[PDB]
């Protein structure tokens, strides 16, 4: 890698970048590319998992919290539960009763409730000083090797590229994690590019790269308070304390007209691969929340937004508000048995992201649904 | 149950109600002359109905952690009345009972 | 000017039905919300419930099984039927018009708001003793 | 290396109550207390062990 505190993506296992990277245009070179067989994708996926796992090693396990919780809703609303439980203190012969708020999605019923992963694995809390904000990562070639770049403006992903340049290394790629919509990536320069391994299959996803960004404004309106609970000898647990003010739902705002222009353009270019059929967009069909919603890390909180307000239309020859849920116990990269607890972040959260692309899947009139939780399709 | 305050005519009275605000609120204030039905002074924290002077105002419903407050400036002998306060709050259940009042005693009759 | 006049028996026996009537004049019953309020002597007033057309009626939970409120459009009267009266019901009862509005704190689409009620026009009331 | 990624039996170092009530007319039927996935709860279990 090459790069340019304690960020989760900056473990410093890799060197600093060259301030003035070179690029050499190779005249008269035709090179056959195939983005679906590219092994830089597997390399990135593996490195991303390792940076994450290394970063979570040096911190507190929440094994001691797998106790029965007594959860009520006595003082929150007229999805968030007020739970009491017994914990040990730094002395092994002493216990105390404490209170914390938990989101309903992190707690399951069985002295009424249990944390969702206590019968599966140990939950590690995120190390509290570690930021999850993405840092561009450059991938650079070793001696004896070269990285070739395709400069064709209309290149979809496969076949000959008629403008090939040699680079010392790649542009910085931000390890942004998302599902249905691709955020903060690169834009197409001339038109929306629709690319897939096989545009006529149903088993393959379609990556749609936009040439214009659409802003999405997301927020977490509840003024959460962080509370620090001592679990052990130098081991602190970060709990949500009382909510100050109103209890409000997290949400994302997408302009109505920008989204509609984006779809008119996506459909126009989709009818270039499909015959002149009616095209319909539907919400995803079901399954785990990580698949059915648009997930992202905003300010360090993990959002799961409902996109049925976007993918609900029929195409033939104001502001959109998406409600969102927040979870503290998560299982990234579809790895079962390795949950992580995201400590609450004090204060209100707001972030503005750029939708730069979509991940669509064809159902068995053509039907398209958003989706694909396999991170390699983002990279 | 009641609280009492004593204000000389021409002085400002301060009357408060309830528990701390949890969420957004809409406080409604009433004035009760002994022997008479109460009447409305303020609705929605600071919107007074016609017939009520600008001497009556109160705290905003935008804050949390505070109590309802009614401020009566330039208190007159005509303000010797009990005061009741009905609190609506976005996190608490509907309050069907007006809170305990505060009696305003006006001096130098 | 709306005028609300009230009457009742004055004296009601324990474990008996109390029926109070509010005579509405200057406005029609069908066009507003009505509330009943009571004030035990020496106490802060209690909101019994409120009644309106279109089924928009609700009651103080402690009186959920004791109070029936109704509106007589033809006679333009507002009334209260309280059953099973006891010593605790020995209060002055009042009839009042009710107005309402909405307090909005968040996204309206997510129902992050509430309806509040206030009483602008009050009658003189009637004193009821349960013996 | 092969034994690293798996379960330790440290939690079983408890007193066992071992009998021969239903095995023969070298194998013992032992009862003992263990924790469950909840740290505040225990249950009694049975297992056979070789002498
Ligand atoms: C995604 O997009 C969505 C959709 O676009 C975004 O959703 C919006 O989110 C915001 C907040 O997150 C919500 O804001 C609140 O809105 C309410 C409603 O205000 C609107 O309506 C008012 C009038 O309606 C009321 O009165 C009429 C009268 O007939 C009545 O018919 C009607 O039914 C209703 O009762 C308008 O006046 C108001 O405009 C005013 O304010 C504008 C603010 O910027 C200003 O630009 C305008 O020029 C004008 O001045 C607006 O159209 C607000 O009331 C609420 O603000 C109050 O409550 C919050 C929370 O408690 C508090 O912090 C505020 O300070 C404020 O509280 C004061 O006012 C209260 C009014 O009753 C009063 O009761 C309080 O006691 C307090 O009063 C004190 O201060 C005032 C200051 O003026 C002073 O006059 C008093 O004397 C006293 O000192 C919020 O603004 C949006 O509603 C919501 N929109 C929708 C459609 O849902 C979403 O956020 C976006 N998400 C992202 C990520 O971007
Ligand atoms: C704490 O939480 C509780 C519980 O959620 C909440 O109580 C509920 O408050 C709401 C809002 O006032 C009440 O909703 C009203 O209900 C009536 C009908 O309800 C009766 O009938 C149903 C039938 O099943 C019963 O289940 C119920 O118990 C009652 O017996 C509706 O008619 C109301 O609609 C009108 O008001 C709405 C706004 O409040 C308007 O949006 C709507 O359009 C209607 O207004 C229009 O029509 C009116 C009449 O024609 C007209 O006068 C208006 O001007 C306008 O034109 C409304 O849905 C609900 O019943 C309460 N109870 C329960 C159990 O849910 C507390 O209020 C809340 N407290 C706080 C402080 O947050
Ligand atoms: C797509 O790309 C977008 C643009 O890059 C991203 O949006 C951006 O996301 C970042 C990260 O979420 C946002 O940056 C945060 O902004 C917060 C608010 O800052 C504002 O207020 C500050 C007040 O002092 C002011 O100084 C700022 O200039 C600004 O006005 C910051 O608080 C937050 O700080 C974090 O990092 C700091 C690094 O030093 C750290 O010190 C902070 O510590 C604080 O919070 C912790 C929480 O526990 C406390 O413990 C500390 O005591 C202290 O209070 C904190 O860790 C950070 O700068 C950025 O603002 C936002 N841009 C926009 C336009 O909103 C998108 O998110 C990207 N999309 C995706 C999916 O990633
Ligand atoms: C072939 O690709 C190269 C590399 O992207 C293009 O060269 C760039 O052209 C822009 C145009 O101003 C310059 O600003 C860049 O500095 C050039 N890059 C390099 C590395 O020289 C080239 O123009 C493309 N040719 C065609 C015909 O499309
Ligand atoms: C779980 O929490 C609830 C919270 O309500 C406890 O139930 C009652 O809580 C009130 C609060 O003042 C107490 O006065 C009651 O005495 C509680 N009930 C009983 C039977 O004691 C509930 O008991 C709690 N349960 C556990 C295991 O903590
Ligand atoms: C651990 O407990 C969880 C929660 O009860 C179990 O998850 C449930 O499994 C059933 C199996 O049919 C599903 O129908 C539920 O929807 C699941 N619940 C949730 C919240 O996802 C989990 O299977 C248990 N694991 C083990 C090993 O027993
Ligand atoms: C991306 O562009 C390439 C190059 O034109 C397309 O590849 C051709 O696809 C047609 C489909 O019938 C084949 O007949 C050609 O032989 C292919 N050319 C090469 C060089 O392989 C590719 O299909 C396009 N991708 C999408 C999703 O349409
Ligand atoms: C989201 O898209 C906007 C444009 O719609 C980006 O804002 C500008 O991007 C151009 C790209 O060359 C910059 O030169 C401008 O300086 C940017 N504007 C400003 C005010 O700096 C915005 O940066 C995009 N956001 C993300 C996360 O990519
Ligand atoms: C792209 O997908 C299409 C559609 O699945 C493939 O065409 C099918 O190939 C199978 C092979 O057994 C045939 O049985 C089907 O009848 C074909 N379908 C159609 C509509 O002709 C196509 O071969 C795939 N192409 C690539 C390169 O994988
Ligand atoms: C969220 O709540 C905190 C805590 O109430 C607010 O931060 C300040 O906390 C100190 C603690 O003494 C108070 O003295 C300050 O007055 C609080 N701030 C203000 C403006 O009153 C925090 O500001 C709240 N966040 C938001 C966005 O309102
Ligand atoms: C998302 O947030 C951005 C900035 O916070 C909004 O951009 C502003 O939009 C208003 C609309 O009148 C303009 O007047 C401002 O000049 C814009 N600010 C900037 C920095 O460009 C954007 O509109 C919001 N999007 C949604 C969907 O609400
Ligand atoms: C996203 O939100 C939509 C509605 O905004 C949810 O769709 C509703 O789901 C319930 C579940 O039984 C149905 O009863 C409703 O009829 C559905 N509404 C509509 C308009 O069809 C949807 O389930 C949510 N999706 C996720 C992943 O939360
Ligand atoms: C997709 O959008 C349509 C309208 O654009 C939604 O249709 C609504 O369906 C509900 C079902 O109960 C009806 O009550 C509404 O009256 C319909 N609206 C209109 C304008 O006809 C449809 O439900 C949306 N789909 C999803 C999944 O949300
Ligand atoms: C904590 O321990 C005490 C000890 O008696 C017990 O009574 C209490 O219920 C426990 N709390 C919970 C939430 O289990
Ligand atoms: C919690 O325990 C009480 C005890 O009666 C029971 O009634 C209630 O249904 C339980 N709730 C859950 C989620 O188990
Ligand atoms: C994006 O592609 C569409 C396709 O017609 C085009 O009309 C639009 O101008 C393009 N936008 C940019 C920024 O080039
Ligand atoms: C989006 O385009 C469709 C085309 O039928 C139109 O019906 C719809 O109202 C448009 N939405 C907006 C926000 O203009
Ligand atoms: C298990 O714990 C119970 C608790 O009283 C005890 O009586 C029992 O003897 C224990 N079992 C064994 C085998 O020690």
């Amino acid at each position: 890698c090459a790069s340019d505190k304690r960020n989760v993506w900056a473990t410093h296992a890799c060197v600093p970048t060259d301030p003035n990277p070179q690029e050499i245009v190779l005249e008269n070179v035709t090179e056959n590319f195939n983005m679906w067989k590219n092994n830089m994708v597997e390399q990135m996926h593996t490195d991303i998992i390792s940076l994450w796992d290394q970063s979570l090693k040096p911190c507190v396990k929440l094994t001691p919290l797998c106790v029965t919780l007594n959860c009520t809703n006595v003082n929150v609303t007229n999805e968030i539960k007020n739970c009491s439980f017994n914990i040990t203190t730094e002395l092994r012969d002493k216990k105390k009763k404490v209170y914390a708020l938990f989101y309903r999605l992190d707690v399951v019923p069985i002295s009424n409730y249990r944390l969702i992963n206590c019968n599966t694995s140990a939950i590690t809390q995120a190390c509290p000083k570690v930021s999850f904000e993405p840092i561009p990562i450059h991938y650079c070639a070793p001696a004896g090797f070269a990285i070739l770049k395709c400069n064709d403006k209309k290149f979809n992903g496969t076949g000959p590229c008629k403008n090939v340049s040699t680079v010392q290394c790649t542009h910085g790629i931000k390890p942004v994690v998302s599902t249905q919509l691709l955020l903060n990536g690169s834009l197409a320069e001339e038109e929306i590019i629709i690319r897939s391994e096989n545009i006529t299959n149903n088993a393959k996803t379609i990556i749609v790269q936009l040439n214009e960004s659409v802003e999405i404004n997301c927020t977490r309106p509840n003024n959460n308070t962080r509370k620090s609970i001592r679990i052990g000898p130098g081991q602190w647990f970060y709990a949500t304390g009382d909510i100050i003010g109103d209890i409000r739902q997290a949400h994302c705002n997408i302009s109505g007209t920008k989204w509609n222009k984006t779809l008119q353009q996506v459909v126009k270019k989709l009818r270039e691969h499909f015959n002149n059929k009616t095209i319909i967009f539907n919400p995803s069909s079901g399954g785990d929340l990580e698949i059915t919603t648009h997930s992202f890390n905003c300010g360090g909180e993990f959002f799961y937004c409902n996109t049925s307000g976007l993918f609900n239309s029929t195409w033939i020859g104001d502001t959109i508000t998406l409600p969102c849920r927040i979870k503290q116990i998560i299982n990234m990269w579809q790895r079962v048995g390795q949950p992580m607890y995201a400590p609450p972040i004090q204060g209100k959260i707001r972030c503005v992201s750029n939708i730069t692309g979509l991940l669509l899947t064809r159902d068995g009139t053509e039907t398209f649904r958003p989706g694909g939780g396999d991170m390699r399709d983002n990279w | 149950a009641p609280t009492f305050v004593s204000v000389a005519p021409g002085q400002t009275a301060r009357i408060t109600c309830g528990e701390e605000s949890l969420g957004s609120r809409s406080v409604i204030w009433y004035q009760q002359r002994p022997g008479q039905a109460p009447s409305l002074i303020i609705y929605n924290n600071n919107d007074r109905p016609s017939g009520i002077p600008d001497r009556f105002s109160g705290s905003p419903g935008s804050t949390f952690g505070t109590t309802a407050t009614l401020t009566i400036t330039s208190v007159e002998a005509g303000d010797e009345a009990d005061y009741y306060c009905h609190i609506w709050d976005s996190r608490r259940p509907t309050n069907w009972v007006f809170g305990e009042g505060t009696t305003l005693i006006v001096l130098s009759q | 000017q709306v005028h609300l006049q009230e009457s009742g028996p004055g004296l009601v026996k324990p474990s008996e039905t109390l029926s109070l009537t509010c005579n509405v004049s200057g406005t029609l019953v069908r066009d507003n919300y009505w509330s009943w309020i009571r004030q035990p002597l020496g106490k802060q007033p209690e909101w019994i419930g409120y009644v309106h057309d279109s089924g928009d009626t609700n009651y103080n939970p402690s009186l959920k099984s004791r109070v029936h409120l109704s509106l007589d459009k033809s006679k333009n009267l507002v009334s209260l039927r309280l059953t099973g009266v006891t010593a605790a019901d020995s209060a002055i009862y009042y009839c009042a018009t009710t107005k309402h509005g909405r307090r909005i704190y968040g996204v309206v689409a997510f129902k992050e708001w509430f309806t509040y009620f206030y009483m602008d026009v009050w009658g003189k009331g009637t004193s009821v003793t349960v013996s």
